[PDB]
């Protein structure tokens, strides 16, 4: 008959919010690795990760507007550049070249290494020296029998060799959310794109992606299961890429027969370039061997699910790149220290329609030295040769295709794989993940009201705990049973020590200063600490200072919601709950913080005034 | 103040592939991609490729494959579009567009276009002296009509309220 | 007639006695449309920075 306003602390409500995330990766050794991605900077997880399956609860997550891709991304670019700005700069290393051929038989070998001599700097500023070294076709161009030669770099942007020491291996990292935030990890394994996903659980941070740059084919990716997905933000619009993912990887063997040289030469005081020297044994080209029938085989699984949106029998045709630069038209991937960049025309020259020797296929592979990665404008590396001969063993996990448009329609269609983008290569492991924020102050009607103003047990073995938030798909009723469970999770490590108590061994972020996750950490900590006392701040006004659960007297005005205390408690979500009383919720907060308790202060102390 | 200007009309004889420049300005040109579309006189707009700046990823129509080629160069700001083995057909008004913000198929922005026109005429080409091509200087002791188009292809006017100064012939 | 912020600060012990909540809710936090906290959520602002 009488409703009061209920204020209940703890309840598993969450909004979806952007919040910087910070680092988790297993410790796999003490060591000088040096891995650029971290050097040891993202805090290690806890041995065991703790993995809530919520009941009843359909989130929908949409991957495109995702953002934790774009934080990875800027976070592996700001990465790069703490890397490299160490390293020894090859500012005098623009110079005049005077190239002669590589020895080899030309019967056309059309051999891109070319063999340069240039003036270079010693240790000493008035000494000079000349020196020979070995650059392949890509990184020289010609400046008007040996030719003049310049740096492709000379012209537009300074260059910078990347340290010897630091290896560009991926290794899995695991991003988290900080304390009062939570990640929502779908487990539907015919998952689309965008739209709800039935079986949902939360995790603090995501299984570990290991950052691989992969231009037309993704490497080493989680693998689909059963069918394999074809993921697009909307497949009849061309603009937007096509992700895919398999569900069997693909083996490829790459490789790079020269057996190079390393010759590091003094250029400076304390400071040393390493350029290519004699080439032992055989000039070969860079080669990647995959066998035919897993290609032709998975080819046809990636034929039979594109029929699905475009119809049963129409021609389904894959053709070679269109155009653009060397980073999209070719496979640009690293491998051993250098960047490969395959010709993928082999892979892409097929016609399927309707239905109806078992060698490898090999793909011509050239190298360059000088890159820029992501397209960046003023900036350029020169990765250091690597000596000896080099092999590369990898799986090919998901393909970024294109639709080719044009005027006829349901005649044929062509898919043109392409690497526009670094971030779709993101994308395609962080599609089962979305961010929110969980906000513990709910408030609701019930007919208890305040203890009378001139006024003044069951000890355990309760049942069948869900974890934390696992009551989010519970009624409002059986949710309001776990309120502890938030509460200890609002601060600090959601698990295992998942992050005040891991930031605590020594030297970790001390050495690490403000490189990097050295500042994510303290933005992410200082953060959980402003979302606590803000709900203690928001009690503290509003009386229930130590109490999870408080009736305070405030009377629940019926325009708020007409339903009744059965119908809304009986059968009802906390998400739910807010989302009708999210257009009045600040009222609520307002009437409460003052009248309900502050009109009691003046009158309680006026009580025993003098 | 984002604006994108086209190069100037050109003409050209049947296989001689004309390159067209369009350059922006008042954004980051690196965000958005580039779109090339052709309208004929008497047809409605035609879309024929698009290319994003970064990586220089494009897409050309069907019936532009192996006919059009479009690059783009960070530096300077501006995307090129390369259409070799021109035919009298497509001759018409090139426009280079860019999306929206909104991310969806619709062109917020575009330039001032280029004429493209494809024939075979002499390019040497009051009363009026042939002046091919049409473009013309009418000045009275220092009411115009319009041009007309003969079989020839040649070019004759008249002017009533001379010495109309000539391209061609640089008077 | 309350005097938000700060504003019996002109007034008697006991008329100020009878506004707290006032500034209780701006020690901490943005003391007026989303002042502080509340405006360091927007994500690559810091990071970026
Ligand atoms: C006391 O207070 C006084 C009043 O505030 C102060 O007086 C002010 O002084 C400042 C300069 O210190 C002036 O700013 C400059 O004004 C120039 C003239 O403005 C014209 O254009 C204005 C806007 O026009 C744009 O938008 C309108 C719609 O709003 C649109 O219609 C139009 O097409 C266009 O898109 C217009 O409002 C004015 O009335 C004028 O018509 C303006 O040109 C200046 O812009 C320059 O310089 C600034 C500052 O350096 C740059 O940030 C700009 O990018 C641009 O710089 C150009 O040269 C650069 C070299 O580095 C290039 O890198 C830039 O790219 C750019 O090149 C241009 O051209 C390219 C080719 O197309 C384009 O690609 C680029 O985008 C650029 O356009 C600047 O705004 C104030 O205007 C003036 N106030 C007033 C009221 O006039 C006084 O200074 C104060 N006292 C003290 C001591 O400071
Ligand atoms: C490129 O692609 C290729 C594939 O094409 C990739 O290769 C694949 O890489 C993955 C890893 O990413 C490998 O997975 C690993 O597989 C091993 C082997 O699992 C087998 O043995 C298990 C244990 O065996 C018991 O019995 C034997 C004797 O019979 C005893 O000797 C053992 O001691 C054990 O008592 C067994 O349990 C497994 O059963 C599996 O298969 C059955 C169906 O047959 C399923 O029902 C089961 O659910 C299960 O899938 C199987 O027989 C696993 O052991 C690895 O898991 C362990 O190690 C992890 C890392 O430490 C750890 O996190 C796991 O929890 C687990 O540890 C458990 O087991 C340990 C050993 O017993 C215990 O010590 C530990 O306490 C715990 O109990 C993991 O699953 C793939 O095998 C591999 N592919 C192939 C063909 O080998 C390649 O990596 C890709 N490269 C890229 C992407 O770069
Ligand atoms: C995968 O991607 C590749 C590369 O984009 C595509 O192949 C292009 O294909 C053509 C053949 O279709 C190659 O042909 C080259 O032609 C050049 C110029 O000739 C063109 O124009 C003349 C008239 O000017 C025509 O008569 C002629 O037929 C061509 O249309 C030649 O100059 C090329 O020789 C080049 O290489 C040699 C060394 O090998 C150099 O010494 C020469 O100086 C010159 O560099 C060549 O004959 C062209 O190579 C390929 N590249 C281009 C430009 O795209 C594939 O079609 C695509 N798909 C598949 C399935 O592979
Ligand atoms: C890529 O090129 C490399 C050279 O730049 C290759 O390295 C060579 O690898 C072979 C083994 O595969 C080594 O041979 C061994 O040498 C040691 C020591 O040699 C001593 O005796 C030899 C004469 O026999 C003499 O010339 C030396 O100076 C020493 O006195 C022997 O004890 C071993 O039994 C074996 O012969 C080469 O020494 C090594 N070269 C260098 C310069 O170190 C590399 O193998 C090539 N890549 C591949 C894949 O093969
Ligand atoms: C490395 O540096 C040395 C100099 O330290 C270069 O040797 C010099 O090469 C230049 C030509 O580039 C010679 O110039 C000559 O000048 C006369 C006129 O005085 C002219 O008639 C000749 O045709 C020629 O241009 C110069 O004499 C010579 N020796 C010196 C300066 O002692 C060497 O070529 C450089 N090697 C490279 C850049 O690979
Ligand atoms: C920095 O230097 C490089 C290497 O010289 C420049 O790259 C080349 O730039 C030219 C334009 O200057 C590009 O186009 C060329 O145009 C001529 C004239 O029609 C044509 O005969 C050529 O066949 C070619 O199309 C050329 O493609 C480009 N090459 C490469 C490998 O990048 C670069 O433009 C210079 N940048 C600056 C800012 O100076
Ligand atoms: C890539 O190379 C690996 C070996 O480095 C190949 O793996 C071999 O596969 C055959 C059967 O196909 C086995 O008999 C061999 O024992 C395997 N090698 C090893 C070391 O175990 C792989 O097949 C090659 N794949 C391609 C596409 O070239
Ligand atoms: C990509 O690789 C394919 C081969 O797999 C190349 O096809 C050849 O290039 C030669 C020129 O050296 C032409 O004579 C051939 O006609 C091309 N093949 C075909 C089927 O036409 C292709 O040119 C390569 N493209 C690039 C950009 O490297
Ligand atoms: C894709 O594979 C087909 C074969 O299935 C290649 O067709 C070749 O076409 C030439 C004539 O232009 C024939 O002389 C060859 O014999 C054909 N190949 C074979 C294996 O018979 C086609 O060129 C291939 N395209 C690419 C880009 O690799
Ligand atoms: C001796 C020798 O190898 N000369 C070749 C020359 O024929 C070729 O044109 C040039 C291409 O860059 O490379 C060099
Ligand atoms: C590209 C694509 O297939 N999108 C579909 C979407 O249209 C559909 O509403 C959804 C239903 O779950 O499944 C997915
Ligand atoms: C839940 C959902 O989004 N369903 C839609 C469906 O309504 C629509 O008709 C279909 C069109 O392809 O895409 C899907
Ligand atoms: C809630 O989930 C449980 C399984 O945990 C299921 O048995 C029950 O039917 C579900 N009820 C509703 C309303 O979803
Ligand atoms: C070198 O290449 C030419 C190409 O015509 C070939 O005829 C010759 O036999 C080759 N000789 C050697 C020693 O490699
Ligand atoms: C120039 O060419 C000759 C002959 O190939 C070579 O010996 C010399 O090292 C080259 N470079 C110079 C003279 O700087
Ligand atoms: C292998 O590829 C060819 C086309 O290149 C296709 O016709 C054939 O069916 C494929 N093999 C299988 C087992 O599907
Ligand atoms: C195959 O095509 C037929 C006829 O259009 C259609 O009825 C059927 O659903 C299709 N099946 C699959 C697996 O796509
Ligand atoms: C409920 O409270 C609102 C003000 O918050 C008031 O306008 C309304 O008249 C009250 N009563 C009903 C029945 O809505
Ligand atoms: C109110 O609750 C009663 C009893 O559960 C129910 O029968 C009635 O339909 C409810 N009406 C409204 C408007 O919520
Ligand atoms: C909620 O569940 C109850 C059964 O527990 C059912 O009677 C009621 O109709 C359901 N209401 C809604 C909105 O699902
Ligand atoms: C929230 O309030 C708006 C008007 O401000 C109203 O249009 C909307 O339907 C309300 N939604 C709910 C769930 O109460």
């Amino acid at each position: 008959e009488n409703l009061w306003v209920t204020v209940y602390y703890g309840v598993p409500v969450w909004k979806d919010a952007e919040t910087t995330l910070f680092c988790a990766s297993d410790a796999k050794a003490y060591e000088e690795k040096h891995n650029v991605w971290a050097t040891h900077a993202c805090v290690p997880t806890d041995p065991n990760p703790q993995e809530i399956h919520l009941e009843n609860v359909t989130e929908e997550f949409n991957m495109w507007k995702n953002n934790m891709v774009e934080q990875m991304h800027t976070d592996i670019i700001s990465l790069w550049d703490q890397s490299l700005k160490p390293c020894v700069k090859l500012t005098p290393l623009c110079v005049t070249l005077q190239c002669t051929n590589v020895t080899n038989n030309i019967t056309d070998m059309r051999g891109e290494l070319k063999n340069c001599s240039f003036n270079m700097t010693t240790e000493l500023r008035d000494k000079k020296q000349k020196v020979y070294s070995l650059f392949y076709r890509l990184d020289v161009v010609q400046i008007n029998s040996n030719k003049e030669y310049r740096l492709i770099n000379c012209n537009t942007s300074a260059i910078t060799q990347a340290c010897p020491k630091v290896s560009f291996e991926p290794i899995p990292i695991h991003y988290c959310a900080p304390a009062g935030f939570a990640i929502l990890k779908c487990k539907d394994k015919k998952f689309n794109g965008t739209g709800p996903c039935p079986s949902v659980s939360t995790v603090q941070c995501t299984h570990g992606i290991k950052p691989v740059v992969s231009t037309q084919l993704l490497l080493n990716g989680s693998l689909a299961e059963e069918e394999v997905m074809i993921r697009s933000e909307n497949i009849t619009n061309n603009a937007k890429n096509i992700l895919v993912q398999f569900n069997t990887p693909v083996q490829i063997n790459c490789t790079r027969p020269n057996n190079n040289t390393r010759k590091s030469i003094r250029i400076g005081p304390g400071q040393a370039f390493y350029a290519t020297g004699d080439i032992i044994g055989d000039i070969r080209q860079a080669h990647c061997n995959v066998s035919k029938a897993t290609w032709n085989e998975t080819l046809g699984k990636v034929v039979k699910q594109l029929r699905k949106h475009f119809g049963n029998n129409t021609i389904i045709r894959f053709a070679n790149s269109s155009g653009g630069d060397l980073e999209v038209t070719t496979h640009s991937f690293n491998c051993g220290g250098e960047f490969f960049y395959c010709n993928t025309s082999g892979l892409f020259n097929s016609t399927w329609i309707s239905n109806t020797s078992n060698d490898s296929i090999t793909l011509p592979c050239r190298i360059k030295q000088i890159i820029n990665m992501w397209q960046r404008i003023g900036q350029a590396m020169y990765a250091p040769p690597i000596q000896g001969v080099i092999r590369c063993v990898s799986n090919i996990t998901g393909l970024i295709l294109t639709r080719d448009g044009g005027s006829t329609n349901s005649t044929t269609e062509t898919f043109r794989p392409g690497g526009g983008d670094m971030r779709d290569n993101w994308r395609s492991e962080l599609y089962k993940y979305k961010v929110v924020k969980i906000e513990p102050l709910g408030v609701a009607p019930t007919r208890a009201k305040r203890r009378v103003v001139g006024g003044g047990s069951a000890v355990g073995i309760g049942a069948v705990f869900l974890g934390f938030l696992g009551a989010a798909g519970s009624t409002m009723g059986a949710a309001s049973m776990t309120l502890t469970v938030q509460a200890r999770n609002l601060l600090s490590g959601i698990v295992q020590q998942q992050s005040n108590l891991l930031r605590a061994p020594e030297a970790q972020q001390h050495l690490l200063k403000l490189t990097v996750w050295g500042i994510k950490q303290l933005q992410a900590r200082v953060l959980a600490v402003e979302r606590y006392l803000r709900d203690q701040q928001l009690l503290g006004i509003w009386g229930c200072s130590g109490k999870l659960i408080c009736t305070t007297n405030v009377p629940w005005n019926s325009s708020w919601s007409n339903r009744n205390l059965s119908e809304i408690w009986d059968n009802m979500t906390w998400l739910q709950w807010d989302k009708e009383i999210s257009n009045y919720t600040q009222i609520i907060y307002g009437l409460l913080e003052e009248s309900q308790n502050q009109q009691e202060k003046n009158e309680q102390d006026l009580l025993a005034l003098d | 103040e984002v604006r994108l200007v086209q190069s100037g009309a050109e003409v050209k004889k049947p296989g001689a592939s004309v390159r067209v420049s369009c350059a922006a300005s008042g954004y980051t040109f690196t965000d958005f991609d580039i779109h090339w579309l052709r309208q004929a006189p008497g047809r409605g707009l035609e879309w024929m490729g698009w290319v994003r700046p970064l990586g220089g990823g494009v897409s050309y129509a069907r019936q532009f494959q192996g006919r059009v080629t479009m690059t783009r160069d960070f530096y300077i700001d501006t995307a090129f579009m390369d259409f070799r083995n021109l035919k009298m057909d497509d001759t018409a008004l090139y426009f280079c567009a860019r999306m929206g913000a909104a991310r969806e198929w619709d062109f917020q922005y575009w330039g001032q276009g280029t004429r493209v026109l494809v024939s075979s005429a002499s390019t040497k080409g009051c009363l009026v002296k042939d002046y091919f091509p049409e473009p013309v200087t009418v000045s009275w002791n220092s009411h115009t009509f319009p041009a007309v188009l003969q079989s020839s292809g040649l070019y004759s006017l008249s002017s009533v309220v001379c010495n109309v100064n000539h391209k061609p012939s640089n008077t």
